[PDB]
């Protein structure tokens, strides 16, 4: 069973980070080292566990999720941060087991005048839990007075559009995430067995 | 049409108490949060205070907390600001606010609190006597100080209106009396001075005092 | 508290101008920077909210701008009556904090004050205080010093000084500094002068008179 990563990374869309996508995925056997070595990523982290020992990893599921967010907000897709991104859009657990991977994506993501396809959520009445989504378009309550359906002073629509225009310096450009999660019977996965 | 009218202000003594009340009409009271901000004479805006539409959640700048308390009775449609044991720096022009969708987009009319120990006092006049080394063909300046009067405000005019050209009336200053002071000045021809009187007439309603002072070359 | 600061304190324009106005955040508040005018004694009215979010009614030529920490406010083509105080506020948490204000006030061409001095009049005498009272009339811009000098020693902690906002025809301002004594310190001394140093002056002019002499 060779791990369909094909149909992760190389998508046709993807989705905002406020509505990431989630792709579960059977134990499965890829070659990881094509991916970590691929000079294509700018980012490739891993967490419980080394890139070179992904493939010795004992799991029951992968969950690929994937989103778009700007440049300087990679930083914020790893366990124990925070900022809009990590509590408002898209958190992992402290015990996450995976890798997070990023690319600059400007040649496909930027339009001129700005991109409004992709957005993120500014503002939430408490943080998202692990792995929690939120797609709700309420208006948000700043301040001492109910919104009621107006959008206003502290009344904020709370979805915000990134505008990714293909001049922006690279910490304000479009970049692709894929979030791989490794669960063994529903508890982080571990490398298993005489190492 | 949306209306707030406070009251409550007035001269209130170091260490008393009071409340200033902001009525309201023409809206749901109950579906706005209301903010209080004050003014000291002559500063600048101060952000006091915020109660929830609905009197939950309450907030207070880090000068006033645990001696102002802001409340609301939704019923009576009033919001409130109760400050215990007054001091100077309580002394401020005291506005209500709504907060709505629209912004700070409705205010009460202000109430001015001060906190003094003084009573009130009409004002003694003094001339400001022009001077005998103003030549012909040149300018002379004359006046009225109004010393020592309380609460503000005086009012001054020359000539019972008919002067009103290059008169300057100063803003009172709060001496460290408690009592308040001021002067009111005038320029006229020098070659006037033999010929035309000038008299102030200075009016402080509170102590139903009016004076008219004639000015003169002494 | 979240100390927000305004620069200038005060600034002169004319009509038609264009000017600009900085407030600055000692912490980060995002973009929720809202921007107020008040003319004399008169209530606040809210312009922007959110940085750059007119209230409804208010004229375009006012824009706000800015975000985390920076912000300004630029009145472009400016109208008569422009000319009041702006104060912007935070209101990304609380509580809610004001800068100092910023004056618009009306430029004009220099002008020196006329100076005049006042001695206490007999009528005061004879109640126990002396009140010498020193005049600028009609001067621009706003800056003078005055000094007060009692058999040429320096006067300090017993003179008040009071400055009329611009006058509505000129758009000069005026001055007075009032000293005062005792009777018995002023019948102590002989001559009593106020010292003008101001911009419109060359050097500084002092007008000046002796207790008892006309
Ligand atoms: C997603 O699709 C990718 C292809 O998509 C197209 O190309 C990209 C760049 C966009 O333009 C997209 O819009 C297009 O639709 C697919 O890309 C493949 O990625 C692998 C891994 O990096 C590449 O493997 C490397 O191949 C080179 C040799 O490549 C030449 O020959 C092949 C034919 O054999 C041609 O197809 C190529 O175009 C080239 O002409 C090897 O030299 C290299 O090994 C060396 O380098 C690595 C480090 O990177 C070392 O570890 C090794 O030891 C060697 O030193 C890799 O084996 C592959 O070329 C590339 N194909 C194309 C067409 O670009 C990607 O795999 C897809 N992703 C997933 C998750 O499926
Ligand atoms: C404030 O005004 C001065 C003086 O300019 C005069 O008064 C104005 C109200 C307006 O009516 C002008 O047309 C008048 O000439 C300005 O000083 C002048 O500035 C220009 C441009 O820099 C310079 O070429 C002149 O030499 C200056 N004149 C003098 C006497 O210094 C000053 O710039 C104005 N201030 C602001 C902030 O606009
Ligand atoms: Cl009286
Ligand atoms: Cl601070
Ligand atoms: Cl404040
Ligand atoms: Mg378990
Ligand atoms: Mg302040």
């Amino acid at each position: 069973n060779l791990c369909p990563f094909g149909e992760v990374f190389n998508a046709t869309r993807f989705a905002s980070v406020y509505a990431w996508n989630r792709k579960r995925i059977s134990n499965c056997v890829a070659d990881y080292s094509v991916l970590y070595n691929s000079a294509s990523f700018s980012t490739f982290k891993c967490y419980g566990v080394s890139p070179t020992k992904l493939n010795d990893l004992c799991f029951t599921n992968v969950y690929a999720d994937s989103f778009v967010i700007r440049g300087d907000e990679v930083r914020q897709i790893a366990p124990g941060q925070t900022g809009k991104i990590a509590d408002y859009n898209y958190k992992l657990p402290d015990d996450f087991t995976g890798c997070v991977i990023a690319w600059n994506s400007n040649n496909l993501d930027s339009k001129v005048g700005g991109n409004y396809n992709y957005l993120y959520r500014l503002f939430r009445k408490s943080n998202l839990k692990p792995f929690e989504r939120d797609i709700s378009t309420e208006i948000y309550q700043a301040g001492s007075t109910p919104c009621n359906g107006v959008e206003g002073f502290n009344c904020y629509f709370p979805l915000q559009s990134y505008g990714f225009q293909p001049t922006n310096g690279v910490g304000y450009q479009p970049y692709r995430v894929v979030v791989l999660s490794f669960e063994l019977l529903h508890a982080p996965a571990t490398v298993c067995g005489p190492k | 049409q949306v209306q707030l009218v406070e009251s409550g202000g007035g001269v209130v003594q170091p260490g008393r108490s009071l409340r200033l009340s902001c009525a309201a009409s023409g809206f749901t009271f109950s579906s706005y949060g209301m903010h209080w901000v004050r003014q000291a004479p002559g500063k600048g805006l101060e952000w006091v205070a915020v109660i929830w539409y609905d009197g939950s959640d309450k907030y207070y700048a880090d000068s006033v907390k645990g001696r102002f308390t802001i409340s609301r009775d939704n019923s009576k449609n009033t919001l409130y600001l109760q400050i215990n044991s007054l001091r100077a720096e309580d002394t401020a022009m005291y506005y209500c606010a709504r907060e709505a969708t629209a912004g700070f987009d409705y205010w009460g009319q202000g109430n001015l609190v001060t906190v003094s120990s003084a009573s009130t006092k009409g004002p003694s006049v003094f001339p400001l006597a022009p001077s005998s080394k103003s030549t012909s063909g040149g300018t002379a300046a004359l006046g009225c100080l109004v010393k020592d009067y309380f609460p503000e405000p005086v009012t001054v005019s020359w000539n019972s209106g008919a002067l009103t050209s290059g008169v300057h009336t100063f803003p009172a200053v709060l001496q460290s009396s408690g009592l308040y002071s001021l002067s009111s000045v005038v320029t006229v021809p020098s070659s006037s001075l033999g010929t035309q009187t000038y008299i102030c007439n200075v009016n402080h309603k509170p102590s139903n005092t009016k004076v008219d002072k004639k000015v003169e070359p002494k | 508290n979240i100390q927000m600061t305004q620069s200038p304190s005060a600034m002169s324009a004319s009509v038609g101008d264009r000017v600009t106005i900085t407030c600055r955040a000692r912490q980060d508040i995002s973009s929720y920077l809202a921007w107020f005018q008040q003319k004399p004694g008169k209530v606040p009215k809210h312009l922007i909210y959110a940085a750059s979010t007119l209230l409804s009614g208010v004229p375009s030529r006012f824009s706000g701008s800015g975000s985390g920490t920076e912000f300004t406010l630029t009145i472009s083509s400016l109208q008569p009556e422009d000319f009041a105080t702006y104060y912007c506020l935070q209101h990304n948490s609380y509580p809610y904090t004001f800068g100092q204000g910023t004056k618009l006030e009306i430029n004009r061409t220099v002008a020196a004050p006329s100076v005049f001095i006042f001695p206490p009049s007999d009528e005061q005498l004879k109640s126990g205080t002396a009140s010498v009272v020193c005049l600028l009339n009609n001067f621009y811009p706003r800056e003078a010093k005055v000094q007060w000098k009692v058999d040429n020693a320096l006067q300090s902690g017993n003179s008040q000084e009071s400055v009329t906002e611009q006058d509505s025809k000129d758009s000069t301002y005026s001055l007075s500094s009032t000293l005062t004594l005792s009777k018995a310190d002023y019948e102590k001394h002989k001559v009593y002068a106020c010292e003008v140093t101001h911009q419109g002056l060359s050097s500084p002019v002092t007008k000046s008179f002796n207790r008892g002499e006309c």
